RNA sequence: ACCCACUCGGCACCUUACGAGAAAUCAAAGUCUUUGGGUUCUGGGGGGAGUAUGGUCGCAAGGCUGAAACUUAAAGGAAUUG
RNA sequence: UCUUGUAAUUGGAAUGAGUACAAUGUAAAUACCUUAACGAGGAACAAUUGGAGGGCAAGUCUGGUGCCAGCAGCCGCGGUAAUUCCAGCUCCAAUAGCGUAUAUUAAAGUUGUUGCAGUUAAAAAGCUCGUAGUUGAACUUUGGGCCCGGUUGGCCG
């Protein structure tokens, strides 16, 4: 029984049976397409580097407010535009507009430290120094 | 209440209620 | 339709000796079911039988004891390499020490204690523990 | 184009590195012993591992072949001569049944610690490094 | 001081039984668990889980509480109760009660050859309750138990010390893991390895022989 | 509304039956400061 | 259960275990294959021939009797007809079926049951162009096998 | 024609669990972690979507075949309780 | 009467990171190995990276800022869709290493040959015929007797 052939001379079946139920899948349709290489925005990168636009205002809420708002940035090989996150305040002052940043995923989320949605972006580096160093007083970020 | 009909697409006197209410594709050479 | 024999034989030891009874009708009968049985009865897992002859395929009636917890067909009839041997009886017997599994060997149907001891191999036939 | 010289690790990390039961385990033996970090513990458990699974396979394999004989004496061989097994368990059952502490037993700090000369197990460390 | 209410109570009172092979080899129906704790002393106790559980009335609520407790001594013999009670306290007497109560042997073995002490399981075995399949594969020495942490301290109150536990299904559910791990050690007495194959002797049922001094007063 | 669900699930483990430490003024803050 | 519908019936014989020429017959053994050969040349079809031995002149079955079976009596003193008996029967009820169709138009069900026989016409004639009895074609078309049954 | 007994093949009904299931329930949904009698089809979280595009058959209405980008932490099913 | 922890209590020993005669080293050097001489009393010669509702290991911690048509009114308490707003203390893990991002593997029996599933949760073509494909009842030297030489355990040594 079992719905599938056993007998001992089906394994041209069995081969390509396989072979169209791997295109239900999701890791192997988006490997073998190459939509990392069409539609992504980072071109199948991990981390990419741009030029940030301008800064949003996209806060929690009106002025009682838990401030986690950040900027909108053009990917420099693509051309595209993505949205970004930086991390808690007191490092907007660091982030002025075209200072070509370099920004990696964001992923990982829970139900807390973090829940704001559209965004997948974090910076990591503006103009090529960092964000921890920077915000942790290691080092300084010259102006443009 | 009554258990509703299911399907995966929806039907098309379910879209009926809802609906009444080209560049063609590439393969890169 | 009957494709293996083998299989209705296995099946109704396993599904007499479940439910408790003491002896089954098996039909038709094989030289492969008289040979797989001759190893099962020759280990002690089943007891006698006896081979009614009509003129078309036989019948066999086996008096069961108990003593047998599970008997099975493998089909279809893998081959096995002699080093693949040890890796079928992890994969379907309880143990490591009692339980056989039976192979179609060009020197008869033996089970795989014995086989390991002519050095043989073949086909798998099935199992049984 | 010169030949690739080989290297390989030497220890394993464990795939639940959060449980009180081994954290308490580890933490005794590194105490005792005067073990630097966890990766002491963690290169033990990574030979011993290699031994227990070579001898594993020895174990599936029949009676009398000679690739049982030739190996198996071998790795008996090697554990009497360092000293993690004694002189009456010399056979292939035995060596499933070793401890982490066995081996631990056998390094120069515990040793010179258990030949007087050290009068702490920590002074047995810093006293061998110095030379 | 106990006193004997059910005819087996009788049997364990003059002591003229002692060992559990003999009740266990005809497997009598036993009632009452006194009669172990005058019988087989050191026996582990171990809570494992108690929660509380609502009912909903018309007016009120009414409330109790389900406790799940394993007992063994230290090697081949273990038991697992079901309980609810009307008070935490009260789920732990019943519990134990119930649990030594559903006690049984278990059949150990050797992975490899059977030489000192036997450390493992004999056979393949599983046991499932609800979706919670659990499997017990036997193991060589030094493995441990790879077990879950409530698995593991059963089958380290039970008396196996290289057991392999793999698993399948949604067990988050800890009473249905357990019930399910305690069949599978239940269902391995209940295997017959060819070690078992030589005819036993026919004991007598001793019960009858004994009932002249077991009746009712 | 953190704070809201991270006493909402609690008291469902009294329910359940598992251990989970007492509270106090740290529930609903952010523990540590971001990069 | 049946080739073709979801019966299954199990309506058979049982030949009996007895493979020599029950002692209360003892009438001779050439005698019924003169016999054979007379109702053959009647014009007369090899099962019609076996049932009405037994039905009036007590031959139990001809394969016991003789030692050979009808179609081999029959083939060796060369009386077989041209295509075997029940390739026959199956055109001769595909023509009868066919011959109604043309007569009803409206009647989809016969055209079903045409299919149905038609199709039993083809796993049987593949069977014996394979067991080289018919010529290795023998090509059934729907009009010449109204011509190949009288 | 009716009654009794047996048998073959049917449409179903009631009780039960040796078993099976998440449960309702099931003589099959049994003989499955002790997993292999033969063989066809279909499915792989929800929306986007039976949408776009191409091919095909249809007088037409339509039917058949049939995606991806993007977004989302759900989407469900079984039984009871206030 | 014999064993541990604590202290802005105390005492001398030991050593290499360094500097460096020399020598080894090297095509010549650098570096390693050896070594005359100098080289430790804590802000010396000062170890970081992460984490604390569960996972999961680690708080009945502290201070400050802003709001409350909430209690009380010398103080305070509580909330605060401030998804804690900003800092600190304590504790835990790994350790000259540690974290993050993407990809992939295990967990995974969510690719299922071993080893999934299709009544009600995704999924049995409306139904039947039918070519390739896959699969296909039992059956023909079974048994008995003879000796021969082997590899394993032993009663034996």
């Amino acid at each position: 029984g079992k719905g599938k052939p056993r007998g001992l001379n089906s394994a041209r079946k069995l081969r390509v049976h396989r072979r169209n139920n791997r295109w239900a899948e999701n890791n192997y349709k988006k490997r073998l397409l190459g939509t990392a290489f069409k539609s992504s925005p980072f071109g199948g990168s991990s981390h990419a580097k741009g030029i940030v636009l301008e800064k949003l205002g996209i806060e929690s809420k009106q002025p009682n407010s838990a401030i986690r708002k950040c900027v909108r940035v053009q990917l420099i090989k693509n051309g595209k535009k993505v949205t970004a996150f930086v991390p808690n305040d007191g490092c907007l002052n660091f982030v002025d507009e075209n200072d070509e940043v370099l920004l990696a995923g964001f992923g990982r989320k829970g139900k807390a430290k973090g829940d704001i949605p559209g965004v997948r972006f974090k910076v990591v580096k503006v103009s090529g120094v960092s964000l921890l160093a920077l915000w942790k007083e290691k080092k300084e970020k010259p102006r443009s | 209440g009554h258990k509703s009909y299911k399907s995966k697409h929806a039907s098309k006197g379910a879209l009926k209620r809802l609906y009444k209410g080209g560049k063609p594709d590439k393969q890169v050479s | 339709t009957r494709s293996s024999v083998l299989a209705d034989a296995l099946n109704a030891i396993n599904n007499a000796e479940k439910t408790g009874k003491r002896q089954v009708l098996i039909r038709p009968s094989s030289k492969v079911i008289i040979k797989f049985l001759q190893v099962m009865q020759k280990h002690g897992y089943i007891g006698e039988f006896e081979y009614i002859d009509d003129h078309r395929s036989g019948k066999i009636v086996v008096q069961l004891n108990g003593r047998l917890n599970k008997c099975g067909v493998i089909s279809p009839r893998f081959n096995v390499k002699i080093g693949d041997i040890e890796k079928w009886t992890a994969n379907l017997l309880p143990a490591r020490q009692f339980g056989y599994v039976i192979l179609t060997t060009s020197a008869g149907i033996m089970d795989h204690e014995e086989a390991r001891r002519k050095h043989v191999s073949g086909k798998i036939l099935g199992f049984v523990y | 184009p010169r030949a690739p010289r080989t290297y390989s690790k030497t220890y394993s990390t464990p795939k639940r590195p959060y449980e009180s039961s081994r954290l308490d385990a580890e933490l005794k033996l590194a105490g005792e012993f005067g073990l630097k970090n966890k990766k002491e513990i963690y290169r033990i458990s990574f030979q011993l591992s290699k031994i227990r699974r070579a001898a594993r396979d020895l174990l599936t394999r029949d009676e009398k072949d000679p690739k049982r004989l030739f190996e198996g004496n071998a790795l008996i061989r090697r554990l009497v001569r360092v000293g993690v097994l004694s002189e009456d368990k010399k056979k292939l059952d035995y060596v499933l049944a070793l401890k982490v502490e066995d081996f631990l037993e056998r390094r120069l700090q515990t040793q010179v610690y258990k030949l007087g000369l050290a009068k702490s197990v920590h002074h047995a460390r810093v006293l061998i490094t110095q030379r | 001081g106990w006193v004997p209410v059910t005819k087996l109570g009788r049997l364990v009172k003059a002591g003229k039984i002692t060992t559990i092979e003999e009740i266990f080899l005809h497997s009598l129906p036993v009632k009452e668990f006194q009669i172990i704790d005058t019988l087989l002393p050191g026996l582990q106790d171990e809570v494992m889980n108690i929660k509380p559980v609502q009912k909903q009335t018309r007016a009120g609520q009414r409330t109790r509480f389900k406790a799940v407790v394993v007992v063994g001594d230290s090697n081949g013999h273990v038991g697992l109760g079901i309980k609810t009670a009307k008070e935490v306290a009260g789920a732990i007497r019943a519990g134990i009660i119930i649990a030594k109560l559903s006690v049984i042997p278990i059949r150990r073995g050797y992975w490899g050859t059977n030489l000192g002490q036997p450390h493992s399981l004999a056979t393949k075995t599983t046991g499932k309750c609800g979706s919670v399949t659990v499997r017990l594969i036997p193991a060589p020495r030094g493995s441990g138990i790879v077990a879950s942490p409530a698995v593991k301290k059963l089958l380290q109150l039970a008396g196996v010390e290289d057991v392999y536990t793999q698993s399948n299904g949604k067990t988050r559910t800890l009473e249905n893991t357990l019930k399910a791990a305690f069949v599978a050690i239940g269902n391995t007495y209940g295997f017959l390895t060819p070690n078992l194959w030589a005819e036993q002797p026919l004991p007598v049922s001793p019960l009858d022989i004994y009932s002249d001094e077991a009746s009712a007063q | 509304s953190a704070k809201s669900f991270i006493l909402r699930k609690k008291e469902l483990m009294k329910r359940r039956g598992r251990k989970v430490a007492k509270d106090s003024k740290f529930t609903g803050r952010k523990r540590r400061h971001r990069f | 259960g049946r080739m073709h519908s979801a019966g299954k019936g199990i309506s058979s014989s049982a030949i009996p275990y007895s493979r020599n020429a029950p002692a209360w017959f003892k009438l001779s053994s050439e005698s019924v294959i003169e016999q054979i050969v007379k109702y053959a040349r009647k014009g007369l079809t090899p099962s019609q021939i076996g049932v009405l031995l037994r039905d009036a002149h007590g031959v139990t079955q001809a394969r016991v009797i003789t030692g050979n079976k009808i179609m081999r009596i029959l083939k060796s003193n060369g009386l077989a007809p041209e295509i075997p008996e029940d390739l026959y029967y199956l055109i001769k009820k595909a023509v009868s079926v066919r011959k109604h169709l043309e007569r009803n138009r409206k009647d989809k069900d016969a055209k079903f049951r045409l299919i149905l026989i038609e199709s039993r016409i083809h796993r049987l004639a593949r069977y014996y162009r394979t067991v080289a009895v018919l010529p290795p074609n023998w090509k059934y078309e729907s009009a010449t096998a109204s011509a190949l049954v009288n």
